[PDB]
RNA sequence: CACUUGGCGGAAAGGCCUUGGGUGCUUGCUGGCGAAUUGCAAUGUCAUUUUGCGUGGGGAUAAAUCAUUUGUAUACGACUUA
RNA sequence: UAGCCCUGAAAAUGGAUGGCGCUCAAGCGUGUUACCUAUACUCUACCGUCAGGGUUGAUAUGAUGCCCUGACGAGUAGGCAGGCGUGGAGGUCAGUGACGAAGCCUAGACCGUAAGGUCGGGUCGAACGGCCUCUAGUGCAGAUCUUGGUGGUAGUAGCAAAUA
RNA sequence: AAGCAGAACUGGCGAUGCGGGAUGAACCGAACGUAGAGUUAAGGUGCCGGAAUACACGCUCAUCAGACACCACAAAAGGUGU
């Protein structure tokens, strides 16, 4: 023998896990994250887009639709930590967002049904947006930081 | 057989050797390094000009307390010499390798010195006599010379989902 | 930094096993190690300590 | 618009150090516009990128990123301490970094 | 916040300006210092000339060409003050030293640029009134600087061209402010004033 | 795969080289403790090389494990290969350096049939 | 944005101010259409140096060194000559 | 009368509040906060040591084993313990090997805190290992150590007395 | 008199790294397994150099200022300087 032996061998019975005392409680959002709040996206392909907050989904994501007719952002989830909530609000109670849940955004060209669901949702969003002035152009514009901007002093 | 580290086609190459040659290793290294990489006819006429003191061998490494000459201006140095014994050994081996290239059928107009190497041979002991009844060594530094002449001849990409999506977006947005 | 009143890493100074490689003595020690652990008798602890003793520390009786 | 910036410009000043010994595990970052530790508490925990360029394309890009985060403040003039996944190369003393606005609270 | 900061050296104290410039070079800021002939040193002119002569007398005994190099120009006196405030024998301090350009006067292209000041190095703000000071252009010409006359001549030409520029710029500002005042008090101006602008 | 194990920490990956083994050729890089009276390495001055000490000792729950998670057992033939038959999750066979190429073919064939991991399957492999 | 009119600028000017027309853009105001699937974030690549190679449009058509030679030079180089 | 400043106050290479510099200081006396950072203190993880303990009518067979708890860790001279390596000897692995042993080379890999061990490739050609023990002419950087070999110096000093 | 010679008590160096005193066997702080986080000691926070060109009351202008615990120096005597 090139190597003699082990005297005794370790057991290959894998030990069971101890009983975890970690429950999953619902996430407390920020005070500014109420539905209808205009959000500023901070990351993604839609960096700097001004979108509309519609629903808190059960996977701790915010369902947004910055109206696709306005700035071309569809209904999609975002993380609440990658979003600045502004003081600007619009009312919600004209959109039916209970259809959209965590498995609505499952993975496995554009899907046919996503287009009219976008059109149904934003139809009431733009009809609400057209009341207050300059909001449609505000949401069409993309936010950026200029020279002299201090986000610690800047209030959004 | 068993030359130094060469990277050439042996079918296009011819070689010559000389071992235990009683010629200064330090002078023969500079003579070899002078013609290294040159065409064979250009190197051979340069060695005739060195023997006639028209051109010089630039001494680059073994050059401490060597006199200065204007003929090192060609090679960008100041210290150059005319090692007539080392030139005679090198050009004797240059014409031997040219004879071996003509035996193999290689084209003489395309020949260049692709490899030359001078290496230290075993020293030959002699004795010299110093003051106060002392004896010191008096050594030859012989050379092993080898040289080879040769004919002059003539990505899978990984992208993330974001990278694939941005490429497809750019192709669909630009016509 | 601690100023130690006692010597650190000090061994107890008593034998915890016989120095011999007598296999029968070692399996008398493990019998009385079990008895000194699982019985409250001071006899079993005294005999267990006496089994460790060297030849000059157990004179013939 | 002409600007597309969603980060705050910072400068990698130095490592955490005493007079004679430095600690490359902690960097010092000067975020511009920040002059007090109370102002620097806003950027506390935000992500930092040091973006640099190499001449060899590695995974479809010649631009490489080292990620980090603001851990605590440092001193009295708004300098913060940053810990990176891999430490900053120390040739970047005086190089610009990007202080992103996420994770967000305000 | 801007790529090149041009500091007008007039009225600045040499060591206080050298300390703030050396910190910014090590922090990665490109700085040009102009008008180094108008730098100030606290203390009387004779006192600062005496300590320059103390500097001049320090030299390597066996070879004066390898000794401390005594530079007489005011831009080079300021550069000696920044060295020693910068670890100039390392690559980091060397690389921080090409972010600095110091000139006598204001040469091109910096005559058409905007020059700033460092208020924590300014002599008027820092030095107590009644205390004496020397000007670096006077000290430099007393210790060997040969170009006080030609710098003052070229600065006179530059000030003449810059003063005609300012008159033209002031006239353009007067008519712009007249147009802003005409277009003020309009309905867009009420909303801009209500929004703090 | 092997048994699950904690993330393996080494505490020191650099080799402990002998002092001045870079400086002299006669001084080998096998670690020797400096025992001179004035040695800065023995006195642990700042900026000097570190010394092997027991604080660098590896975790007992992951000591002797390869990055594959197995412990290494050196085998010379099929009989020494078969002792790891019930311990495929904890031991990986490694063929000894002096095993001839025809004997290694038999060892790899048996280890594939027994589920044994071999850490040098390409040694003396004609290709 | 090229084109063009003229002036000023030598401190390191290499920039500044002008004349005219063309060619776009214009968010000064009001409309219509498009964006999605980069899938909840990955700098997500947009800058400026340097050097090649290729193509097609102008432009120009030398010297230095060695060797020989001088001695206003010189240990050798170097220098000064032809 | 006593605070700062000044005179008293002169040494040899050029130079030292550490340097630059500093003048309502970046000096001096005092006071209040904030801030920086030691291998120090607190908490945690891992290593080792020491101590106190648990564990047999399957301790789900390994009791010098496994496990629990707490504290601790500087070190010359020196003491002790546990290990690594080399030549040879008894036993065992019916061990390895001309389909390539040993040796040697290898900014190739793995294991060990380490002494070291293991593997891949090249060269090579005939013997050599693991483990339990026994034994010693058993580990080198020094000793103006011994023997052999080799450098820098260095193509250097020099090869100039005796007329050519 | 001495960085001189000799004693007493204790603490140190020798035998010991680490932070500070620029530098240093003995001074100050603190004594050391491998790491992480935090807080500190002595010392400091214009720049070198991490950290307030902090706040507050005054004093000082030196044509040899001063910024020296150990420690790397200064005295008697004087000055309508203040
Ligand atoms: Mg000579
Ligand atoms: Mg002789
Ligand atoms: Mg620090
Ligand atoms: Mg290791
Ligand atoms: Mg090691
Ligand atoms: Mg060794
Ligand atoms: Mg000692
Ligand atoms: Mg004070
Ligand atoms: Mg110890
Ligand atoms: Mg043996
Ligand atoms: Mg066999
Ligand atoms: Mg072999
Ligand atoms: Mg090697
Ligand atoms: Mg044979
Ligand atoms: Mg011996
Ligand atoms: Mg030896
Ligand atoms: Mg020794
Ligand atoms: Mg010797
Ligand atoms: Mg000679
Ligand atoms: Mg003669
Ligand atoms: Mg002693
Ligand atoms: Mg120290
Ligand atoms: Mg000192
Ligand atoms: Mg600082």
């Amino acid at each position: 023998s090139a190597q003699k032996a082990p005297k005794w061998y370790p057991s290959e019975d894998v030990a069971a896990l101890k009983k975890t005392r970690k429950a999953a409680r619902p996430q407390k959002l920020r005070a500014s994250l109420v539905p209808g709040t205009v959000l500023i996206l901070l990351a993604g392909r839609f960096r700097g887009k001004r979108v509309v907050y519609l629903k808190h989904l059960e996977d701790n994501t915010l369902l947004i639709s910055g109206p696709f007719k306005v700035n071309g952002v569809p209904l999609r989830r975002v993380n609440a930590r990658y979003v600045i909530a502004t003081s600007t609000k619009v009312s919600v109670e004209g959109v039916n967002v209970e259809k959209f849940n965590v498995e609505y955004f499952a993975k496995e060209e554009i899907k046919a049904e996503r287009v009219e669901d976008q059109k149904v949702v934003d139809k009431a969003l733009i009809a609400e947006i057209k009341k207050t002035p300059l909001l449609k152009q505000y949401l069409s514009a993309s936010f950026s930081l200029k020279n002299g901007d201090k986000p610690h002093m800047l209030k959004f | 057989a068993r030359y130094g580290a060469t990277s050439t086609n042996p079918a296009k190459s011819a070689s010559a050797r000389g071992s235990y040659l009683r010629v200064s290793f330090k002078n023969t290294r500079e003579t070899a390094q002078a013609i290294n990489g040159w065409e064979l006819t250009k190197a051979q006429k340069y060695l005739e000009q060195v023997l006639d003191h028209q051109r010089a061998i630039p001494f680059r490494r073994f050059n401490s307390s060597i006199g200065r000459t204007a003929q090192g201006k060609e090679f960008g140095v100041t210290k150059a010499r005319w090692p007539a014994k080392s030139v005679k050994f090198v050009q004797g081996l240059l014409q031997n390798a040219a004879a071996n290239a003509e035996a193999k059928g290689l084209d003489a107009t395309k020949l260049y010195v692709s490899h030359i190497q001078v290496n230290q041979a075993p020293k030959q002991r002699r004795r010299t006599y110093r003051a106060h009844g002392r004896i010191n060594k008096y050594e030859s530094s012989p050379s092993h010379i080898e040289l080879v002449v040769t004919e002059k001849e003539e990505k899978v990409v990984r992208l993330t989902s974001r990278q694939r999506g941005r490429i497809a977006a750019q192709k669909r947005i630009a016509a | 930094g601690i100023d130690h009143t006692s010597k650190q890493h000090k061994r107890s100074g008593h034998r915890t096993a016989p120095k011999s490689d007598n296999v029968y003595l070692k399996l008398l020690v493990k019998l009385y190690t079990f008895l000194a652990r699982r019985t409250d008798a001071p006899f079993n602890k005294v005999v267990l300590k006496a089994l460790f003793l060297s030849k000059i520390n157990r004179p013939p009786v | 618009a002409e600007s597309h910036r969603l980060y705050v410009k910072g400068k990698h000043l130095s490592y955490q150090r005493s007079k004679r010994v430095n600690n490359p595990n902690v960097s010092l970052i000067k975020i511009e516009g920040v002059a007090t530790p109370q102002d620097a508490q806003f950027y506390l925990g935000k992500r930092i990128a040091y973006v640099y360029r190499a001449s060899k394309e590695v995974r479809g890009s010649k631009i490489r990123v080292m990620w980090g985060k603001v851990t605590r403040t440092h001193g009295n003039s708004g300098v913060v301490r940053a810990t990176f996944r891999n430490n900053l190369p120390a040739k970047t003393f005086g190089a610009s970094v990007r202080i992103f606005l996420y994770p967000s609270n305000i | 916040v801007e790529p090149v900061v041009v500091i007008d050296g007039k009225g600045h104290l040499v060591g206080r300006l050298a300390s703030v410039v050396a910190k910014q070079l090590l922090n990665g800021q490109k700085i040009v210092v102009v008008r180094a002939e108008e730098l100030n040193i606290s203390g009387e002119f004779f006192r600062n000339k005496l300590k320059y002569h103390d500097f001049l007398r320090k030299a390597t005994a066996f070879n004066k060409t390898r000794g401390p190099f005594h530079f007489r120009a005011p831009s080079r006196i300021f550069y000696k003050a920044l060295r020693g405030m910068v670890s100039h024998k390392t690559a980091r301090g060397k690389a921080a030293l090409e972010r600095l350009k110091v000139f006598e006067g204001i040469p091109p292209p910096y005559d058409k640029k905007k020059r700033v000041v460092v208020p924590q190095a300014l002599r008027v703000l820092r030095l107590k009134p009644g205390r004496k000071y020397t000007t670096l252009g006077k000290l430099s010409t007393s210790v060997g600087w040969k170009y006080e006359d030609v710098v003052a001549k070229l600065e006179a030409k530059r000030k003449v061209s810059s003063a005609e520029y300012y008159a033209k710029k002031r006239a353009f500002t007067k008519k712009v402010a007249s147009a802003n005042a005409t277009a003020a008090e309009s309905d867009v101006a009420k909303q801009l004033a209500a929004l703090g602008y | 795969a092997s048994l699950p194990h904690p993330k393996i920490v080494k505490k020191h990956t650099k080799k402990f080289k002998r002092h001045h083994s870079d400086r002299y050729h006669r001084v080998a890089e096998n670690w020797r403790k400096q025992k001179g009276i004035d040695s800065v390495v023995r006195r642990r001055f700042r900026g000097n090389i570190s010394q092997p000490k027991i604080g660098y000792g590896s975790n007992k729950k992951t000591k002797f494990l390869s990055p594959s998670g197995h412990k290494t057992f050196l085998v010379a033939n099929v009989k020494d290969l078969e002792t790891l038959t019930m311990h495929t999750k904890t031991y990986a066979a490694e063929i000894a350096h002096n095993i001839s190429a025809k004997n290694r073919v038999v060892i790899l064939a048996r280890a594939k049939a027994l589920g044994i991991k071999v850490t040098n399957p390409k040694g003396r492999l004609a290709l």
